[PDB]
């Protein structure tokens, strides 16, 4: 059972190990009581630049609300950023990919909107 | 190997105390509760309803850590008033607060049931 | 007392004795597996 | 390898919904029809049954060890 | 220095969801109570097995673990049951826990689709959701013909701190301030945020003027039931349930004063 610990990666070279878990009650909740499976730091963006990993976010955030398998094939002129974000506008969110989310622990709206969405991970 | 049963979150070991009360020295007329298998449900709504007594000077409450399960609520009151008594005075209000809510819940699915 | 095997060919429960050759007698197949046993495993469904 | 019982995000029951969803797909729905006729309307429980694959039904094309 | 006087307002009740309103309470009061929803609210949920002959291709603990968050009508019965720390009896009594029995076997030539409604109980109560008298029963094995499995269950009381087997929600939505009024969200472009549901807003204005004076009231509710509960029980349950945490904290609390 996965563990604090336990190294967890995604597809773009972003991995990590468990530094906790916290219940259903203790993450932070969209408005449509949906919390993340994984958090993971935004330090590990920049320096990294993966934008594949946000990119792929949007897209499954995309595919899940249309029922469907996001094309993410290296050079596809047919799909970019532009694209997808009007995607996702489409389907009543951020067109960006962020979400106003709430504080698990108190319930206060995090003043910042978060980016959340499906993205495949892989148990190491 | 190290994973503690997930029950230790809510149950008190045996002689543990639920809370404790100790005297805060560094200013007057403050207590630290140290409240034993609780989180961040029973501290926000402790430390919210405790701000709501203006005889209440300070009103804080932290998780220590997140993988131990105790509380720390800080209750600083007036010098005519206590701690304690601010302590228990909002735990009544909770309680008085969600009766209230209870009741007038099963009134409205009454209402949406019926008509 | 018998341990009974069971063929990884043929799926036959026979019996096979200590200082014997690993053999099923329905097929001659060389590989047996051991049956699950009869002792009770408690599981928490977590 | 088998259809999740609940949806890991929000804890929904998908469980039932896997047979009555292949069944929808080969009545001509595309994914998102079938999974809006199955109620999964936040993207955690369409995510659970649109990135399902059923890998038990490969697992039976192995005969058991006891017949 | 006083309660709050929180008014309700139920604006959907279904089977399936209850969609209600709470004004006039305190922002923490609204959280721990959502809180509360998903993880103090007890339910029954399978947390023993005991595999007697398995020859599916899922291993005991896969079928153990699936069993587990099959959820079991728990309405009138999870008030009655004891949790088994409370229970003066052995391992198991009928006073808390309830017996499942599961035993199928695959003969025909068929898959054979061990389902919830295979599992059957010695409580007529507590039975699957799927099971109690649509939606398809959860699928908790497929057997191919010579396959066998024949186990029996103990379900037990618990909430969802234990495990989320015991949380009887399948989401909580909650939501306060619509439009951004109190302005505990910062947009960067408060045009590019699409309407809540509950926004009182004409379609050209982004979000409400600030309100300087402002407190977080009228906090929104969405809790959908996993079926184990009803959705009305679930927040019945869970008022009581905090109320008599707080019961619970004020007796102990005021042992300890009298003892100073
Ligand atoms: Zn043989
Ligand atoms: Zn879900
Ligand atoms: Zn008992």
């Amino acid at each position: 059972i996965p563990q604090i610990g336990d190294k967890f990666a995604s597809r773009h070279g972003q991995k990590g190990t468990c530094g906790i878990q916290y219940r259903q009650e203790d993450m932070p909740f969209t408005c449509e009581g949906i919390t993340p499976d994984i958090i993971i730091n935004p330090h590990a963006i920049p320096s990294r630049m993966t934008i594949g990993h946000l990119i792929e976010c949007l897209q499954g955030k995309v595919s899940a609300n249309k029922g469907e398998i996001g094309d993410a094939t290296p050079f596809n002129d047919a799909v970019n950023v532009q694209k997808i974000s009007n995607l996702l506008s489409d389907y009543g969110y951020h067109l960006r990919g962020n979400e106003v989310l709430y504080n698990g622990f108190t319930g206060r709206k995090i003043t910042s909107q978060i980016f959340i969405g499906p993205t495949y991970y892989q148990r190491l | 190997m190290n994973a503690p049963p997930a029950f230790e979150s809510f149950l008190l070991f045996e002689g543990e105390k639920k809370i404790t009360i100790n005297k805060d020295t560094k200013v007057p007329n403050a207590c630290l509760f140290t409240i034993n298998k609780e989180d961040h449900t029973l501290g926000n709504i402790i430390k919210s309803q405790l701000l709501k007594d203006p005889q209440v000077l300070f009103a804080g409450y932290k998780v220590p850590h997140p993988l131990e399960h105790k509380i720390i609520i800080r209750v600083q009151t007036t010098p005519d008033y206590s701690p304690q008594e601010a302590f228990t005075n909002a735990i009544t209000d909770l309680i008085s607060e969600l009766s209230l809510l209870e009741e007038r819940f099963r009134v409205a699915i009454k209402d949406k049931q019926e008509g | 007392q018998p341990m009974i095997y069971i063929c990884g060919e043929c799926h036959t429960e026979n019996e096979i004795k200590s200082r014997d050759p690993i053999r099923c007698r329905e097929c001659g197949y060389r590989i047996m597996y051991k049956k699950r046993t009869k002792r009770l495993v408690v599981f928490d469904a977590r | 390898m088998i259809i999740p019982v609940r949806c890991f995000t929000c804890g929904k029951i998908v469980g039932n919904k896997w047979e009555a969803y292949l069944g929808l797909l080969q009545a001509e729905y595309t994914e998102g029809d079938a999974l809006d006729a199955l109620g999964l309307k936040r993207y955690c429980c369409r995510r659970m049954l649109l990135a399902h694959v059923d890998l038990i039904e490969k697992l039976l094309n192995y005969a058991p060890l006891e017949k | 220095p006083y309660a709050n006087q929180p008014t309700v307002r139920i604006t959907e009740l279904t089977d399936e969801n209850v969609k209600f309103i709470i004004e006039n309470t305190d922002l923490a009061v609204a959280n721990s109570i959502r809180r509360v929803f998903i993880a103090e609210v007890p339910i029954i949920a399978i947390d023993w097995v005991q595999i007697d002959a398995n020859s599916s291709v899922l291993h005991d603990e896969f079928i153990a673990h699936r069993l587990g968050l099959i959820p079991l009508t728990s309405d009138d019965i999870v008030d009655k049951l004891q949790y088994s720390r409370d229970c003066t009896c052995e391992e198991f009594c009928p006073e808390c826990s309830v017996e499942f029995t599961l035993d199928v076997r695959c003969n025909e030539d068929q898959t054979r689709h061990v389902t919830s409604r295979d599992l059957i109980s010695n409580s007529p109560r507590v039975i699957p959701v799927t099971s109690r008298n649509e939606q398809d029963d959860i699928l908790i094995v497929k057997l191919r013909k010579g396959q066998e499995l024949r186990l029996r269950a103990y379900a037990k009381k618990g909430f969802g701190k234990e495990h989320a087997k015991w949380n009887p929600t399948a989401g909580v939505a909650f939501e306060y301030d619509p439009d951004n009024a109190l302005r505990h969200t910062v947009y960067p472009k408060p045009e590019e945020w699409p309407k809540s549901e509950y926004s009182e807003l004409d379609e050209d204005e982004s979000q409400a003027p600030y309100d300087p004076n402002g407190k977080p009231e009228r906090f929104y509710y969405n809790v959908e039931s996993c079926g184990s509960l009803r959705p009305e029980t679930i927040v019945l349950s869970a008022l009581s349930g905090l109320k008599k945490k707080l019961s619970d904290l004020q007796t102990q609390l005021s042992h300890e004063i009298q003892s100073d």
